[PDB]
């Protein structure tokens, strides 16, 4: 390796893929050679020399490693920047993207740990993907919901309820002010309640809710299944019932998501992505792939809602870093920001924006913090705080809704969301019984 | 029974003082503000009736507020709303309701259930007017 | 958490799912509560209490954490065993399996690191999956190749060659004795050589090779693509040309693989799985998911060939641990073996066996080691050692082939494969020019 | 003309004495009892309006019976029913009607007949309110 | 035979199929050898020895006969228990199940008579079937009918009426309180009234009835036909008209039923099974197959309603034995009960419960008996008693309905259904003219 | 009952269905009323009177019971003849036929036992069925095998062999002279050997055999499966491989068989029916349905091969009665023959003839008996006698083949097949080593 995989003064072309790794070489291994080895273990390279590539010539068809910088406050760890030529990747294929970039660099022993921190996609490349199947702007216009984050909860009962009772849980929540309801974390179609029956009842609930509130309602009908045939089968049924939104689990795979995204566009559906399982590689800051990258890929794939993070409000991740993720989803042009972990400037070439979804241990009490950290374009997913409300789900819904409504009004008036937050919430709770009870139970933290 | 088809609709009716504050917010952001009204608040009845052209470069929230009250007078038994447009991509940024029809006749719109094949239903939400 | 997610003396039922994690709680967190939290962060649980679950009752529909043992030579790290009831999982759905088990346990902050070491699948559950689309026994019968590991190489030229020249590389290799040829690591269908053209030429080569050797030949035509529609499109073309085998990249997703497996069975194809990208979570022994688990899932999914590991022969992993992986693929009934990392007894309820694929920096010289460590049922994937052979690819092929043939004969005679290995190879090299040259270049290591 | 949407609805209206007996039956079986009401008794209009949360562990049928009468007072011109849930699989076990709207306006719901291709009809059952 | 088909102390594995026969060997034949012969005449056996099975080895792939007990109050007749290994049966295939178990044992001369009394299905096996396409719980939720047996009658006119008049018979019945109406016993689509026309009118009636009662109504539209193509053709038409339920005749075959069950699930239909013709083998307690077994199979197949029996109320079968049948349909876990003919403990692994259908010469007068013997989950199919009512069908309907309503109320109050039955019915009849007339005509018996 | 269901001097019309039951009424029940009750429990009747049938009028739409005769050598048992009008049955629908005739007569308590002995189908009715999908004449012309019974064996190894080895068993048998090979009694596609793989190898064997003998060869590829979708899926694969014949199990159901028959005709396939499970009702001569009836139905359904019986040669049934069955299959016009159990004259209106299949414990030694009892149109299915042959399967095949060839030649010369049989076989065995060995092992019996 190294012989032709490293170029100290190589200037990246605007038509190049840039991958920034956090290489942690073995004690006694040169970081430079490591960077070069990265470039080799994900392209036209090998450990030894091959004659067949003489015809190939490669050169351009080689990943050229350039920058290699020391990591702040942590030696033995280094930021390696690699450049891949545009012609090395298949158009509109995240599976091929991931394949080519990652290669076998994460299993190459001379590197103790390696993590993908960020990437840069040339406009020329970004343009090969359709991007989100709906996007924030379009979604809001289908919802008639503007200038405020969206409200969402989860049908908590899970396995132990029948379709009738499950749908009720949905009706109560939506009517109480929730904009969306989510199928419980892991219920696809287990031996007790069949997905069809659930879909029928849930959609009955959604409709019943719309007619009682006078606004567009929905429920992320989980369409996740073992094969594409089932997945499409459930997607089609969801569509037939008239659902405005659908839900898929990340674990399904890049290729399945792309197919589902394509499907949604051609069927006018919002694709909600549930990032279940990401933690296996997006947790340890020394090995894996940073969620911001996963977020970029997902946007290229065409997802409409994406779980991004609670940010400080709950045990998940660092506020700024979370904002980096949020930026990847809502930026028209992502500007480099080392504090938010953004290492490259990413032009999204007019690809529709993705709706971030804040999930975790949150409640009305944190409203002011959330509104300040995320703003209007975010889906506030309240779980236990809503369902476990003393006066029922509908009450929890109204609580969060009011808490949101008021906080926005106040914020619009200019009031310091942060400092005045508690007061604003108290003022609202004063006339809003359910909010009062919500704060009494899940107050400050 | 109350149409929650708008920002702030979960709070008590805004006062002209509060409305002006919002209007300012929009104008401060450089958003074109428009007034609309309809008797049919069907969930997703886009294209309400326009009450005059959008007050584009009207550097006075008070001026808009005037038209609002004027509208309430002309159309008391109607739903009226302020919409803010962002002249950069042309999208709505804020929408809140002001005057609401007399105790919203029946916000529990009649839900029509057409019986399709299987156990599937084809719904039709319709206002009672 | 904990309140009802831990049962010290809970005896797992034969109809229960068992997950064994390696929980590394935060300094100041009780391992027991952590285990219970694991059970809670992947089922009918939440941080707070909810009234809607009163109807649910759950109990059985709850993951009960039982065993919690200290980790040998490493405190602050603990082995947590959790039990999930059979009725919690959707039939034949790895996507749902992974979803339910993993949940959000890997992103739960109170746990610094967490890794899934092993799982147990009740026969009742195993029976919901079709298993491999071909399997070792059936494959060998289609190949007429028995009592010897299979030979395979890779079309190294990669991006820089045309279909004609690429197919040649394949013809040379197969004719020289290789049983299989693999499409280069990351070439799906980039802007230079179209997959169709490549398939046409490669298949011409495979056929030409068969008629020159008198045995069944094949090439893992990579069918990996961005959407299921393309993937099936390439699968169908591969099939039409008469290919005995196909190749898919792991990154595609559990659901795509299941669909491809189903397809292969119904089209009489061997499904070769390329584990590209696994390292992101299967590398660090403290966070992620152990490959042995990934291997179990893949078997349930229906993969026919699976990259398992070189084991000592090259930088990949520990011999015994690799044998654990190999066992997961070839065992009719996997017996618990703590040394090979096997924590549970797994009855494979007659599911066809998967063919392991040994890949990495290997060459004829290690033959004796490999034969001893893996035996007959394994595909020896030689890369640079074959292609980079001084006298061309065909020569490299013949080298590895002879090295294999002889080593088997000798091994069958009883000769100590290990100790006598070098000699046996020298004896063969003596009359086998290409082998001689192979050893002179890539000797002992 | 009478909505037969419930157990015992083919018998004369239950007396508080009879209702209490039933309530006891449910409570004896350990079933959560709930009260619901609606003005739209459409065949299969699941999700009636809840009149307070289900009296889960209320060891007194009389207590529930109280809420019943209370409901009848608040909503006289409405249909009200008691539902019993089995906290083991969460399913309904019993459901009987108590107060029925003023002489059920028109239980002969208007049957809508949309003429589909062929001699097939697409029906829509709808209450007159 | 016998040489290796009998093992006195063989302990059945939890992953074994258990068949309990009632072998009646010929005068002069050893019961033990007979049992062993049973095991041989339904597997890898023959009358003589074969060399080809040397490779086979079989052993596990052999039915091992174990228990052989004398029959109480009847010598020359013996209960033989045989064990079949799980791997001998094809997944989700009742046709293969029946094939393998029955084999040619019933035609083996050395046995004068043989009857299959019961079977045990391992959870691992049960899980290969989807079970009922709806089930009691789900059905009730589609019907909004809880805590009371369902009411049903039959369109008695049969061949001699036109669609208009036939549909009327249905309208009258349903409006009068019947929950369901059944197509006459043998009318599929004979040369007089075309099934389509009948379906149109019947569905008009069902709808007209729904709008007059305010509850969900239905009619078991017989979809039974000569080929699967016709059957699906009628199922699809039934579906298009919006029917909540469909009806199929047992005679169609195990494979047709499985296909119909699959169809119903994917089309949200309730599958009513009419057990016409079963008597040919389920009548004589010495040869044939006990209905309880047929009932188990039907549940695995996925039927939603199943004719089980009147039990004492009319000439059909023994009360307890009938309860055994009812148990097979409604049990979550069937416990061994020799009095009710249940020889094995059957875990139904969460398969949805089947709705029994009580049919025969019954009438309002027996209400109290039925309610006591069966309870709430049963469809009371009244024939002549309803249609032949003096004041028309609607009157008969109201009679049975009231008789049911009252009997339930009374039963709920605690009153001795049995003893007080007649009185309770008299009390109801007092204010219910039609019931009065019903009792005057079809009183005590 | 009785009131209008019995007509002592009713003359059956040529356009009437005639069913002859063997009614065994309860001790104290009038046989006449019983006969009338039969007519009532399978049509427009009931236990009580109904007013709705006033419109119906029925009369013609009623089963009129006429003849009621005492049973020879057995009182308390009576032959009841019932007549059903042609317009009561759906065209080309055996399921409806069976339904209407059987009704619920077998479960009607006043009758201790009841058995269907025979039926008469009017030409007008017979013409509504297509009959066999090939037939004897056509089959022979596809086979180029005339004037001799056909030879067949069974792939005995069963579950315990792989496709390669299984196909071999087939190759050996066919090459040795067998005209057909049968998939083992209960192997559809169990968890060990996939039906596809088996089909591939078996078809390779069949072809290899054809090219070694110079005649048309085949193997009854079992296509039996759990649903029609699988069954057609396997039928189509069988067809694609070029198989001249297919096999289905009776248990599949009347409707499935009709669909398969239709399919075969339109795909030029021979449909072999395996009567597995019939014994449940065709064994006891006092309750059930006589196989001759089942045979008539199967012919109407369109089956091409039908297991009829060994007749005396082995434990199965009475020679004459078996000939009755054989007659039902091969007669152009079946004439009444009380000795062979034929109660009615059946005109088959030119429906193609069905090939009987003699199966059971038979061997070359019985040749002369078989040839005499059945003649040329029969498939001699030898099991253990062929496979278990001392010198392998091929030898067993040649034995049976020669035994057949010679026996025919001799029979043609006029020699008394019966008496001279043993000698003729000895004469052949003299020069035919394998036959010699066959006789030495399985001699006289």
């Amino acid at each position: 390796y190294k012989m032709g995989y490293w170029d100290g003064d190589y200037v990246p072309k605007d038509t190049d893929l840039l991958a920034l790794f956090r290489i942690t070489p073995q004690d006694g291994v040169d970081p430079v050679e490591a960077a070069a080895a990265v470039a080799g273990e994900s392209s036209t390279a090998t450990w030894t020399v091959v004659w067949t590539d003489r015809l190939t010539a490669c050169d351009m068809y080689r990943a050229k490693a350039y920058r290699v910088d020391p990591v702040p406050n942590n030696p033995e760890q280094f930021f390696c920047y690699v450049a891949y030529d545009l012609s090395l990747f298949e158009e509109g294929s995240i599976a091929n993207l991931t394949a080519s970039i990652i290669g076998n660099v994460f299993s190459f022993k001379p590197i103790k740990a390696a993590r993908l921190e960020d990437m840069r996609f040339p406009v020329a490349y970004v343009k090969t993907f359709a991007g989100p199947s709906t996007g924030i702007i379009v979604e809001r216009e289908r919802l008639d919901k503007f200038g405020r984050p969206l409200l969402g909860a989860t049908t908590k009962p899970k396995l132990g309820l029948s379709g009738r009772n499950y749908g009720r849980v949905v009706y109560e929540g939506l009517k109480g002010g929730l904009d969306f309801m989510k199928d419980d974390e892991n219920i696809n179609s287990q031996p007790f309640m069949h997905w069809r029956d659930r879909f029928l009842f849930v959609m009955d609930a959604v409709n019943k809710a719309s007619a009682a509130t006078g606004e567009v309602k929905g429920s992320y009908l989980n369409v996740t299944a073992g094969t594409m045939e089932e997945m499409y089968r459930r997607a089609e049924f969801a569509k037939s019932l008239g659902s405005v939104i659908i839900m898929v689990d990340l674990i399904v795979g890049w290729t399945c998501i792309q197919s589902m995204s394509n499907w949604c566009r051609q069927n006018d559906m919002i694709l909600h992505l549930h990032r279940a399982g990401h933690g296996t590689y997006t947790r340890q800051k020394n090995h894996g792939v940073s969620f911001r990258v996963i977020a970029k890929w997902l946007r290229l794939a065409g997802v409409d809602h994406m779980h991004t993070g609670t940010a400080v409000g709950k045990l998940e991740g660092d506020p700024l870093t979370v904002q980096g993720y949020y930026n990847v989803c809502r930026d028209a042009y992502t500007q480099t920001d080392l504090t938010r972990g953004l290492f490259f400037d990413q032009d999204w070439a007019s690809l529709r924006k993705v709706m971030p979804v804040a999930s975790g241990g949150i409640h009305a009490g944190q409203m002011h913090q959330l509104i300040h950290l995320f703003g209007d374009d975010v889906v506030l997913q309240f779980g236990g705080g809503t369902i476990g409300h003393p006066q029922g789900i509908q009450a929890g819904a109204t609580a969060n809704r009011v808490a949101l409504e008021a906080m926005v009004l106040a914020r619009n008036e200019g009031r310091d969301i942060l400092n005045e937050g508690p007061e604003i919430l108290r003022d609202a709770a004063r006339w809003c019984g359910p909010l009062r009870a919500a704060l009494d139970t899940w107050g400050d933290i | 029974m109350r149409i929650t088809q708008g920002t702030f609709s979960f709070l008590p009716e805004l006062t002209d003082e509060q409305i002006t504050k919002q209007l300012e917010y929009c104008l401060n952001q450089g958003w074109a503000v428009g007034l609309e009204y309809t008797d049919d608040p069907h969930p997703r009845n886009t294209y309400w009736e326009m009450f005059g052209l959008p007050m584009f470069d009207l550097r006075d929230a008070a001026g808009i507020l005037m038209e609002i009250n004027n509208a309430r007078n002309t159309f008391p038994n109607h739903y009226i709303r302020v919409t803010a447009f962002d002249s950069t991509h042309t999208v709505e940024s804020v929408v809140m309701s002001f005057i609401v029809n007399r105790p919203a006749d029946e916000p529990g719109f009649r839900l029509v259930r057409q019986e399709e094949p299987g156990r599937t239903l084809r719904y039709s939400i319709e206002s009672y007017a």
